[PDB]
Parts: C-alpha cells; structure tokens; sequence
C-alpha cells in the first residue's frame, strides 16, 4: 500500500529529528536569536544564508549541512543574477520545502531534518522578525515569536510559552532560551544573532568571553 | 583614473577621483571607484567601466560565499589569488580593448606584527601579482604623477590622518598633470573618495574630512 | 524499550520487521510470577546469609530471570495479537526471530 | 526493510574493522605520533596528507587507500585553488564523513574502514594538535589526546588511557605507544610523526635504525 | 549512521 | 546475505585455479626464473611486463592474458608519462591487485587467476629480487624466494622447501624447479629468465636447443 | 632578467637578480625568480612574470603530489620530462607574447659519484631540454654576458662558497652590460638571491652572504 | 544457479553443431585443403580471412558468418595498419578464442560454432601447415593433420585417423576427405584450398569441371 | 528455457503466417510472376527492390511492409556506393536472413512474415531466374521453380506441382497460377512481373483491362 | 502469453470507443459530410489535415488529439519537402495505421481512439471521395460510402444503411446523417465537410445560423 509505505517514512524521518540535539529560534528586540545544543566545536548547526537571512536546522549532520549548501548557492545566484536586497526568507524557505517534498518523495530515504529559515529587516528599516519552519514532507509553517526544532520539543515550546517576551533584550531572551532549553556553559551551547542593526551582513556568532558575559 | 593606496603605522589607506570620460568628453562627475570589498579588504579597479564594477562585485560575491561555506574567510593569499584567476581570465577582452586592473588594500589580521599588517597589492592585465614594499601604489592614467608625488611626501606619512592627507594630495597632483583624471570640484562640491582600513575593520572617510583636506591643498599652492 | 528488552522481531509482506519487546506479551500472570520468583530468591537470601527482609536487587534478577525465561519460545501467545498486529501495521506476517544474541584486510 | 539495512550494514562493517591490526596516533610534544602494527614493507597505513595534515586508517586496504587518494586529490585541488594554508584538517575530516555516509547508504557493500585524521601547527606557531575519527557510517568525532583504530580497540585503549602524558618527548610516546598496542620490532612497525617543528612538510617516516634508536 | 546533530 | 555469497565466489575462483597447470618463480644467482608446465606453442604464461618487471600466472588464459595486457598497457604509459626507471613491480603487483579485487566484487564472474610479479635490480645495481603474489581477490602477498601457482601447490611447495638455496646458478634452479614442479621435456615446458645481468630488457625466453642443453 | 647556475664540487648554486620592467620603466625592485620547488631541486624562471611564477607554483604542486600518491619522489629523470611538458605545453601563448623559459638545478641522490651529483638543465620554448656538460648555464635577457664571464671564471670555483662567488660576479656583469638586469642596489640593500643544493638538501642563502661577497666585488673594480 | 545455467548454455550449443553438416580440414603436399557437406549454391562455410589464412565453421549459418566477417575486418584492419606479412592465423585464432568466451559468457544464447582457422607458409618459404580448432567454449586446440568439425565427427575423425597420409597430392587427399567424410557429388560439395605455391593470395576453390576432374 | 520460448515463437509466428492470404511466384519464359490474393486496392504485398529484384511478401502487413522499405534503403544504398549491377538478389536474401533471425532472437514479437526474394537476368542476358524463400526462424531456401506463402501452402504447392511447365508463356502460367491458388477477377488478384526482356527496370504491374486479357 | 495481452489489450481499447460519443463521415454530391455529436464549444473531433484531406475520429480526447497534431505535422513536412499535391489521403491514412500497430503493441496502455482519415478530388478534377478507418489495432479498412466510429456503431449504421443515397446533395446527407446518428441542435453538433469546389483548402465548418438553416 502506498499510504503504508508513506506512514513508514514519516515516521522514520520523525525518529531520526528525535535523536538530534534541541534548537530554538526567537525574537528579540535587536531580531532573531538563535541558541542550539552543539558540544563539537567544528560542526554548527546555525548559518549565515544571506544578508539579512539566517538559517538552523536539527537532524542528520550530512543532510541539513548538504540542504545549507545548497540554500547558499541558490542565494548568492539570485543575488548576483538579479541584486541582494530581492532575495528574501521567503523564497529560501520555499525552495527548502519544494526540496524537502521532492526527497520525500522520491529518494530513497527521507531526509531526517527539520529547518528554520529567519529573516529580519534591513539596516534603518522597520518590520517584524519572520520564523518559518520547513518539516521532513515539504510542509511549511509561518511562526510569530519561536521555532523549536529536534529532540522532544514539547517542554521547552510550553516553557518558551510561559516565559516568551517580545522585545526583550539580548541578555534577558537568552535567559529564558537557555532556560527553556534546558526542560549548559560556552562548552555546550551554539550562539549567533540575525542582528537587524547591522548594516549589511546581520548574522553574528556570539562565542567565548563574550557568550560568556551574556549568559 | 587615478587610485592611489598607501600603508600607514596600523593600518592602509586607499583613495580614488571621480570621473569618467569618453575620449576628451567628461562624462561621470561622480563615480565611486574604491568598493569595500570585505571587512578587511578595499578594491580600486581602473579601466573599463562595466568591467570594473562587474569585478568589483563578483569579487566580493566570492570571497563572502566561501566565508558562508567554510565558517572562516580564506587567507590574504587566498584572496590575492581569487582576484589574480579573475584577472587572467579577461586577459582576452582586455586585448579586445576592455581591459580593466584592480588594486587590493588590505589589512592582515593573522600577520604577527600588528603595526605592519597593511598589505597592497598590484596586478597586470595577464593576472601576475605583486605584494608592494616601498608603502605606496597607484593605478590609472594618472599612476606614474601620483607615484612620483607620494616617493617625495611619503616621509611626512606618520599615522592615519596624515597617511589621507598625503593620499588626496597624491591625487591633486595625478589630475594637475592629467586630463583625465578629475581633481576636487569647489563649485559642485565633489572630492575623492576614500577607505581606511586598520585593526578595527574598513570604513569610508566621510564627505567632509576629505573636504577640509582638499581646501587645505588648495589653499596652500594658491 | 532498551537493547536486552528485545523480545522478538517479526518481518511484514513489505519486509519491514518491527522490534517487540516483552510490554507486547505483558500479563498480570507474569506479574505474579515475577513477585514470587522475588520472594524465593529473598527466602535463599535468609536461609544463607541469615539477613531478614526483600530487596529491590531481588526484583530486578527476577524480572529478568523471568524474561530470560519466556524468551527461549517464540509461539506464547494465541493468533489474535498476531491478526491485531498486522491489521495495526497494515501489512501480513511472514517471518518471525528471536534475539538470543575475505582479503586485502591491513 | 530500512531497519534491516542499517543494522546488518553496520554489522558487515564493524566486523571487518575488528578483523584487522590496529593503529594508534596520540599527540606528543613535538605534534602527533602514528604506531601501527604493520608487517608488510610495501603496503602502508599511514600517509601524508597535506602541509601540516596527516592520516592514517585500519581496515580494508584497496578502500582506505582508495579514501587515501581522494583525500590527496582534495587537498591538492583546495591548496593550487586558494593556497597552502586555506587547507586544514577539519575540512578534509568532514569530506570524508560525506563521502563514508554517502557509500554506506548509496553503495553495495559499506567500507569495512576506520579514519584517523591528524593535524599539527604551522612552523613557529602555537595550537593544540587536533585528532578526528571517523567511522564506516559517516560518524566525525573530535578526540583531544589519541585515537585507536582497528582490531580490538578496548585493551590499547585502556592502557593508553593508564600511560598518556601530555608533552612527553617522542621516545616516551614510542614507548607508551608501543606497549598500549602490545596489550613489536622495526621489522612489524610502521612509525611517523607529524613533526610541529618542520618549516612545511610535517610528516616525517621513522624507518630502519633510528627507529631502532628510538624504541 | 550515528551522525545527529 | 552479503558474506556467504562472496564464499560462493572465493570457491568458484578456487576451483578454476585448481583445475589447470602448475607455474613455479624463484629467485637464483643471476636473477629469477619463471618455470611453467605448458603444452601449447602458441599460448603462453609467462611475460615482459616492462624492462626490469616479469610476470606469471594461473588460471583461465583469456582472463589472465586479459590481466597481462591490461599490466602491458598501465606499465608503457607510465614509463613514457614519467621515466622508465620510475615503473617499479610493487606499483604493477600494486594495480593488479585493486583490479582483481574490483573484478571479485562488482563482476558476474570472479577471474579464476592467480598472478605473480617478479622485479630484479637494474643493470650493474645491487638489490634482492622482489616476488609478489596477487590472489582472485586482490590479496598480494610478498615471497622472499618463491611462488607456485596454479593447481595443487602444496607438494611443490614443499619439494621446493627442501631444495632451494640462494645464489643458486641458473642449471640448479632449473633443475630444483622441473623436480619440484613434477611431484617434463622441452616439449612441455615454457621457461624463461629475468636476467639481472642484461643492460636494460631484462626478460629472456630459454626455447629449444639452449634450454635442451640446461635441463 | 639573469638567473645563472653552477655546479660545484658536491653541490649546485643557482642565483637570479631582482629586477622586473615594462619597457624602459623599472617596476619591481624585489621579485624573487628563484624558487626552491622541492629538497633536491631549484626552479629559476625568465620571461613573463605571471606566466612565470605560475609554472613554478604548479610544478612543485605535481612533484610534491606524485610523491604523496607512490610514497617515492621521481627520479630526476622523471622531474626533468615534467618540467619539459609543461614547457611545452605554454607554446601557444609563447608565441603570443607570453614566454616562459625555466632552467631547472638538482642534486641527484641516485647518481653513483656524489662529486659530480650536480645537475644543471636548460629548456627552450618547444620543451625540449639538454642537461648541461660545461659546468653552467644561465637564462634571460644577461644570459650571453653571464655566461661569458662564467666561461672565465669557472677555475675559481672549488666549494659552494667560491662557487656562490663565482655566481654573484657574473650576475654582476650581466648587470653592467644589460639594462633588464638589476645590479646590487646598496642604497636600498637589495642583493641577488641565491639556493644551494647539495647532499643536504636545498638552503636559501642569508642576505648576509650575499652582501658580503657584492661589498668585496665591488670594491674590486673599483 | 549460475553453475546450472552454463550447463544447459553448453548443452544448447553441443547440440546445435551435432545439428549440423560435417567440415574437414587438412594438410597435403601444397597446403590445407577444406572439404565441406554444402548442398546450398550461395551459401557457404569455407572462407579466404587473409593472404594465407584460411577459415571454416559448422553451426549456425548466420552466426559464424558473423564471425567470419569479423574476422575479415580485424586481419584487414592489421594488415592495413601494420604489414600484410604480420596477420598471422594465430593471432586470428586467438581473437576468436576471446570473442567466443565473451559471447559464451556474456550473451543471452552461447553462438552454436565451431571454427578451424588454417595457415600455410608464405610463397617460396617452408613451414609446416597450421590448424587450430576453436570451440564455443572458446577453447583453442592446435592440430597437426586434420580437424573436423559438425555434425557426429567420431567415424570421420577415425576414417581419417587410418587414411591420412603427410605429404599426399591434391587428388589423394580429397579421395580420403571425401571417403572419410561419407562415413556426394559436385552439387553437394564445397571444395577449396590453401594452396602454399600461389604468390599472394593463397586461397583458391574448386568447383564446378575442375572439381569433377579432381574427384 | 531456450527450448520453450526461442522455440515459442516459432508456433506464434507459424499462426500468425497462415491467418493471411496466399501468394505464389513463379518462372516462366519471360521471367518471373508474382500472383497474390489481395483485395485492397491501396495495400500490396508484391513489390520492386532493385532494377532486376522483385519481393513478395504473406503475413503482418507492418511487419512485411517494414521489411519491404528496409530492402529498398539497403538495396539503393549499395548501387548508389557501388554500382547498380553489383546489388544482386542474392545479397538482398542474406540481408532479409540475417535480419528476420535477429528479430526472432531478440525482440518481443517474432516477425510474422514470410519473404520472397526474386531476380531475373538482366538486358540481353541470359541466365536462369532464383528465386529466394525466407522465413520467420531467418532460414533461407533457395527454390528452382516456385514459390508459395501464407495460408495453407499445400494444396497450392501440389497443384502448381502438377501444372508446373518450364517456358510456359505468361498467359500460361497467369492461368496455372491462378487455378493453383484457388485450390478471382481483377478486383482481387494483384500480379505483376519480372520481364527479363525490360532494359533496366524489370518489375511491372498488370492490372485492369490488360489484366482482364491476361486472364 | 502473447495470446492473453492481445486479448486484454484489444477489450480494454474497444470499451473505450464505445464509451464515447458518435461520428459519422458519408459521400455526396459536394464531397464528403462529417457529422459528430459534441457538446463542448472548445474540443473538437473534426479537423482539416491537408488541403484536401480531412480527419474524424472517436475515443479519448488528448490521445486522437495527439494523433491530430502528429497528422498535421507529417503532412505539413511532406508537403514542403516534395509538393502540396504529393501528400494523399492515403498515406496519412498508412501513416495512421503504423503508429496505432507500435502504440498497441510498445507502449503501456493502447490508444482507445478510432480514426477516419477522408480525401476528395483536387479542384476542377473528378475523382470519388475515399474513406479509410483506422482501428486501434493498426488495422486499415477502405470504405464506399460511409464510416461510423465511436458509441453503438451497429444501430447508426443499420440506419445509414437504409438512407444512404449517393449524390445526395448537402442538405439531404445532412439529414440522413443526423437521422441515423439519433437512432440534436446546433448546440450539440460538429458539422464540417470536404467541399470538392473549393480552390485549395477543401475543409469548411458548418457553425451557427448557416447550420441553423441547413438543418
């Protein structure tokens, strides 16, 4: 039967997401934080895609990092084919979801991912922070204030609930992040910003001493 | 076109004119010659002008894609190296008449000493490159007058505000002995543009230090 | 559900095989069984060390004494968990296991 | 069934990494060291990769130097592309955990192979060596003071976690190694360094007598 | 394939 | 499953090397000598590889006179690609190696062979002469005095164990490989010779009359 | 340009001057030709600077890849016929301006004398090569004057040092009767660059030496 | 079964060449002489390949006249590229011992044909006369007489085994190929001839009055 | 099984044959005549090949049709390469032979089709008409008199046997033909020649009112 | 079994060009009348093929239309490639029945379509209107008077049968035709013919009022 065979990859692709580590994406008065659970320190989970456009992703490494590659390629050609403030969150997380459906269908496994593309405002411009997430199928949710991603996102989506604030700064919405999250020091925690103040290039890691101040 | 690019105690300085001719016609009052290619790097391409914006762009488009792919920038050699292949590869169209030559400041971060990570670099349209020593470069028709200026003023180059100060009169002195080089517009209010890059990044001097600099020069050969 | 808790494996029409664990074939007779088996082992326990009174340690090798017991036979339970099973998965039961347990190489 | 298939696979590949010799690299003062056990005098186990980047691998000979050559290939195409020292341990680590996962779905038969990826400082600089393992399925993991491959991995493993000193000279690392692996003469030995100290090419082969000095 | 991040 | 069909195959490879003649290499005074039991005139089992490089083999003749040119071809572009003296037997024994395992594993049939590359020094140079067995599967195994191939080895095997002797002269060799080899006449025999004596073509048959006079 | 080389009893000394032009007009007062591709060998290149640079890059990439894949180094027979077809191989943009001429110095550890282990070897345009039986060779515009005064001076040469002499003092005169080729500049302390090969390995001589043995030259003639 | 599948590919073609005509092949004093069971006029089985080479088959008509081209192609395509003097019948017999391995192997029907490729010596020179029998199996026998082929070759091979005679005229050697193949008049016989004396060309039937004279 | 399904198609294509209608062709003094049963006026199955081969065709119409304008490719292919005088009918047999085999070996359907090629001498020449039956199997027979395809081929073939007259004029033989096929008027005979006394083109149609003289 | 696919085939085919809508083409004074019950405005069963040449047909919309545009192409590539009065009904009409005996035969599903290919004489000529129907099949059938395909054929026809009058004009055919097909308003009918007179392009609609008054 083929409903059978596609309950057999929807739930395979749901357990693999189960075995990755959490992430959680929110907005913040300066744009959107990103705070995930990565002990190695060479492989990330959180990426720059373009100018104001920042990107996580929870499941297989091999598979989110091949899906990271390929959002870049496809950013930087439109931006060079046509100009950089016309390619837009919107369009990378609709050509996630057409990837993601297609794999779904067609290749042999499904890819066991789970994404969230980000967008934020130009610099001296004025508009609300865009989370979208892009499950395994293809489907593709439009999110207001938090995405949570991979692991058992039950606990931490209720206490993100209890504690979100819109406009809370930096200092206080990685607090409640790193809280809700735990439902770990700088040895244990992947940090970056989609900063809407910068004047170019948003995204911004926020690493070492630094992290260490903040939280 | 004339790009003059200097080091300076902490840092490099990169400064370039305005116009833009077609044979004895001026027709550009007002082109901006000198991108910031990356936070750590300024790039003037004389030549061509379609080529030269399109370098410029490309350029950056490449460094700032394998900074995405590979979570740090490539080396200062790695880039001197990308520009150099774009070079070589106009090699034919610059022999079609559309040649165009980039000049590449640059600020060092992984040098050892600090005080001396400025870096230029210089380039002919078969794509070889040249790391300079003697501080100083210049590119355009205008090149060979703003050398033989900035050989003599160079001496008085102590720090960043005197290294712009030698840059714009550099850039006087290339439009005093050329044509095509536009030198600064009192009546129109339009001046060289200019980079500086040091330990902190590169920004772009603001419109009116190098206002005040340019008035200074002029009055002082008046 | 952990690795010794993998009672049997069952391959569908499809081939997919699915990993039972003994929760499936769970019973309240199993349970008494367990409790029991508890108790004999803290009655040996008196009667040798001379130390009164039951121990959780107890229960956990008597659940799996019991477990390692009920193992060793595929066929305990009657065709209704099977006909349950495969009209849940969709797909019909052809193989059942058990989980007891060239050159060039440098 | 795509249970079975990565049970049995993993299965296939984990036994003929066991039935093999095993290989131990630790770090030292003067950067990494390479013991492997290794009778043949043709037939090697232990390679330079790059600059400052070595390798070494137990398994399936014809796979892992099949791996070998691509890694010699990528890291020649990186350095001639951009240059010599754009090229690091950690990108070719993660190439070759793209290219395990990818012949452990894609391919018949997954590679019965274990990696050992090692990197030291440039001349005159200073940083900790790095060590990255990667197995048969794709798996990178970053290993801070030795990595055991091949062969029963737990008895070497174990002594070495007994004997390892950090900044022990290279005959005292000879000596730890050796008898970890124990747990063999010139003749049954295959030993190189990844020398810190060398201006460029850091991989150096400790053959013959002064091999028979140094043990 | 053990490889979740 | 994957393992016991390559058993099925390891026997059918084994048969076809049963049933056929026998080849004797050992090494001796001037160099090495190849001893085959060969019938035919026109078919041959021993050959020039390259100037210094011999090779022998057992098993089907059309897959490992296959196997013969293929090594023809790889050693010519080589030596002409770089320099002659840079082709050496172990990069030769090497290929063939990697070519019979991939024919073991991803052809229908495995080939029935059994190969042995044999190397001397160059002229007026000083250097053991290297012998090299490649097996159906691509295992190569390195002989310090001789190789037997093809049918059943171990009576000559043995009967070689106890007559041989270094530095023996090219009329003892001859006679301790015809001995061993029978436990035949001119007729019956193809003989040949890496000289380590000739200037630069090291490989010489021994036919007829001459090879009548030495046996 | 001048790059001459000389074999000495037990090793081989290969020295190039500084000097880079466009026309009349003297561009760069710095350039090394000389380059040390691996521990046996030493490429010098005449010709175009890009084209130049770039073979010498690309060939010790080939040298140094070979010897990772067959864990061997070639033989210096192999070395010279990959040299030759890369040679040949730039023809075509040879004869379109863009010459590239390389001559190749080794120390062959194979060969049976140790004493006579030097190697010296010249190519032409058409990748051709011939392994010098003289005692020296040179390449570039100085060449013939170099040569010349090698030709006299070769009785002299005894170890590496009076052969590293021998060569700075042919530079010298390819310098006094060539214009392309730079002479020692003692006003900025700009000397020939020099790589000595022998059982060892390749060294690049210090700047010291060099100086020295310029200070003693000219002072001879003068 | 692959082993049982070659067994009823072997079978197949045994019967297909039993089903069929009879060929001899023989020497005499001025060369080979062919002697063919041929009632057809337009067809026939006996073939010129080169200047002293000459072919005959029983099987399938179609197929080894594919072979017979083939054969044409690669001795034209030698002689053409190298000389004429070099295409020797043994290297023809070799190419069909290879081609029809291949096809046994790899086709989905083994060709039903048995091949005998003759050569003499060249004009004014002396050599004994070459025949070769290649089989289905791809197996190549070398001949010093004669060869049958087809159909039951048991009372012909023996009739011929008592009547063969070295050095026979022209006229006793085809009483004894005709007597030995009854075991039929110029209407049912294809009759041709390897004559050693021609210049060039040594291929030469004998048909039609001639032949009535002959026999 | 070779047996059941080579062999399958061959009962297949024996029905597919005789579910058609019957032709018969045949010498007379002039040279050849072709006699089908054919009732459509814009579908034929008699038809010109080359200036003295004509063809006749009984079975799958697509099939034989597809036949027909493959000979006539081959057939001006060769006199345009060659010369016209070169193309003979008995080339253009083989051709038909070779082809109708690889069908019946290879593609799904067995072609339904049974040919005959027919050739006359040309202008002022003298020699005696062939004529050619090819059938489905790729079997060819060459026949002295006549030829008869589709349907039941019996009763016809023994009545013409009886009729049969060497020399008969074309009146003659139009009439035995006709009366051996109907063992019908000129709305449904088709019937053309092979006039041996034309210059170039032999082939020739007789329909209408000078068919309604004829017969 | 090629017995049981020819038999599934073939019903499934014939339960859908009865599962469809009515057409008839029939011979008079003028030409020749196609008359189709269709009730879209937009799909069409009627279409000019070639100047004088004109196509009905009956089944399955995309695929008889497919058929259409193939028509139109061959005929339009012919036309220009030899000359406008070279392409005949005829060969359209062969063209047809090769392609719908491959589709039958090659492709997964047979076309359920059945074709009517009509020509009329050229302008000033006299010549009678030919009909030619094409079954799924790929067989041809050379009509009279009139064709009927699609739905109940045999009550349609049976009326036909009795009104049938040839060199009727244009309004008598058009009420015998859609008599019999009722055994319907310009609202539900596509009415077109093959006018005779007209210069070139023969094909002529018959829509709205002028239709309104014809019938």
């Amino acid at each position: 039967s083929p409903e059978q065979a596609m309950r057999e990859r929807s739930e395979l692709a749901r357990k693999g997401i189960a075995r990755a580590k959490s992430v959680v994406a929110l907005a913040y008065a300066g744009g959107v934080l990103f705070v995930a659970e990565n002990p190695s320190r060479s492989l990330q989970k959180i990426s720059e895609l373009y100018d104001r456009v920042g990107f996580a992703a929870a499941g297989k490494f091999n598979e989110f990092d091949n899906l990271r590659r390929g959002g870049i390629q496809f950013a930087d050609t439109r931006g060079y084919a046509y100009d950089r403030r016309d390619v837009t969150g919107r369009q990378l997380a609709n050509v996630y979801a057409q990837t993601l459906g297609t794999i779904f269908t067609e290749q042999a496994k499904p890819y066991e991912v789970e994404l969230c593309v980000a967008e934020v405002a130009h610099y001296g411009e004025t508009k609300r922070p865009e989370l979208y997430r892009i499950t395994y199928d293809g489907s593709i949710a439009d999110e207001p204030h938090f995405v949570v991603m991979g692991g058992t996102t039950e606990p931490i989506a209720n206490a993100l609930k209890e504690s979100y604030a819109e406009n809370a700064s930096l200092t206080d919405a990685l607090r409640i992040a790193v809280a809700a999250l735990r439902a770990l020091g700088v040895a244990s925690l992947e940090v970056a910003v989609l900063d809407a103040n910068r004047p170019r290039r948003a995204f911004r890691r926020i690493t070492g001493s630094a992290l260490q101040a903040l939280l | 076109t004339t790009i003059v690019a200097l080091k300076y105690p902490g840092g490099v300085v990169m400064a370039g004119d305005r116009r833009s001719t077609q044979g004895n016609m001026i027709s550009g009052r007002d082109v901006r010659k000198v991108y910031i290619t990356d936070d750590y790097t300024a790039t003037g391409i004389a030549g061509t002008a379609a080529v030269a914006v399109e370098f410029a762009r490309l350029y950056a488009v490449e460094l700032e894609h394998y900074e995405k792919l590979e979570g740090v920038p490539l080396t200062f050699a790695g880039k001197i190296n990308r520009l150099a292949i774009m070079v070589r590869g106009n090699l034919a169209a610059a022999m079609q008449g559309l040649l165009a030559l980039p000049l590449l400041a640059g600020y060092d971060i992984h040098a050892s000493d600090p005080q001396s990570a400025g870096r230029i670099v210089s380039f002919d349209a078969a794509g070889g490159w040249n790391i300079e020593e003697e501080g100083y470069q210049a590119v355009g028709s205008g090149s060979l007058f703003a050398k033989s200026s900035m050989k003599k003023l160079y001496s008085q180059v102590t720090d960043g505000d005197s290294g712009l100060r030698v840059a714009v009169e550099a850039l006087y002195d290339a439009a005093d002995d050329d044509s095509a080089t536009g030198g600064p517009d009192l009546v129109r209010g339009i001046f060289p543009t200019a980079v500086i890059i040091d330990a902190d990044g590169a920004v772009d001097v603001p419109e009116s230090r190098i206002a005040e600099l340019a008035r200074a020069i002029i009055e002082s050969r008046s | 559900e952990i690795d010794d808790n993998r009672f049997l494996e069952v391959t569908y029409a499809n081939g997919d095989k699915e990993v039972m664990y003994f929760k499936d074939f769970n019973s309240g007779a199993m349970i008494q069984n367990v409790v029991d088996r508890a108790k004999k082992n803290a009655i040996k326990s008196v009667l040798e060390t001379g130390q009164p009174g039951l121990r959780i340690q107890h229960l956990l090798d008597s659940i799996v004494d019991e477990f390692a017991e009920n193992e060793d036979l595929p066929n305990t339970t009657n065709p209704d968990d099977w006909a349950r099973i495969s009209g849940k998965k969709g797909e019909r039961i052809v193989y059942i296991r058990t989980l007891v347990t060239l050159g060039q190489y440098l």
